[PDB]
């Protein structure tokens, strides 16, 4: 994406994740397992759930094509009701669909960001630690159980271990 | 000749206020009312030209 994590410098998506649209996946003595970040995941809800409330409640008022008859000689004010109304039904056309547009692009960078920024959260704890195997994984330099993986997770990995 | 009647009907219409009156006079051509309607509830509507049944 606009980021480079989805389609990116991450391959792609992973079917085994089913509640979250970020996650990790560790993989220690303990066994290998998925487990959703959700606060990154409430983040990109809230995103998107405000987003379809906007698009609902900013057209709310848009035009509503009343029908007015008119005699054979009065053309005119005739043609003159038929295109006012055609034009105010085109305009709000168009704004619906950049409206749907624009909003479908901002949310798959949204969502590409999101990647990218959790990549970089768990890079920033895990300095010199770890190295980047290139693809989205962390080899870790030390031996670190369950509990190292959720203290990255949740945020608090302490960095004195030592790892030579 | 339309519905082989040449003669044209001509037929206007007003709306009389409350508490007021209206006054006919004429020595000819008069198509008088018979019936008349109150005005007994306005709201919001439309008249739609469709084809459909109920
Ligand atoms: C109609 O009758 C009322 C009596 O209830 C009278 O006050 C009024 O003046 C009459 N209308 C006109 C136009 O005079």
């Amino acid at each position: 994406g606009l980021f480079g994590a989805i389609a990116g410098f991450i391959e792609g998506g992973w079917q085994g994740m089913v509640d979250g649209w970020y996650g990790y996946h560790h993989s220690n003595e303990q066994g290998s397992g998925y487990a959703a970040d959700k606060e990154s995941t409430q983040k990109a809800i809230d995103g998107v759930t405000n987003k379809v409330n906007s698009i609902i409640d900013k057209m709310n008022t848009q035009f509503e094509a009343v029908g007015r008859e008119f005699n054979n000689l009065e053309r005119r004010i005739e043609n003159l009701n038929k295109k006012m109304e055609d034009g105010f039904l085109d305009v709000w056309t168009y704004n619906a669909e950049l409206l749907v547009l624009m909003e479908n692009e901002r949310t798959l960078d949204f969502h590409d960001s999101n990647v990218k920024n959790l990549y970089d959260k768990v890079r920033l704890q895990l300095r010199d630690n770890a190295k980047e195997l290139g693809n989205g994984c962390f080899e870790f330099y030390h031996k670190c159980d369950n509990e190292c993986m959720e203290s990255i997770r949740n945020g608090t990995y302490n960095y004195p271990q030592y790892s030579e | 000749k339309v519905n082989g009647q040449s003669g044209r009907m001509e037929f206007f219409w007003t709306i009389l206020k409350p508490n007021d009156a209206i006054n006919f006079e004429s020595n000819g051509n008069f198509i008088a009312p018979e019936y008349a309607y109150k005005i007994v509830k306005k709201g919001d509507s439309a008249i739609m030209k469709s084809e459909l049944e109920y």
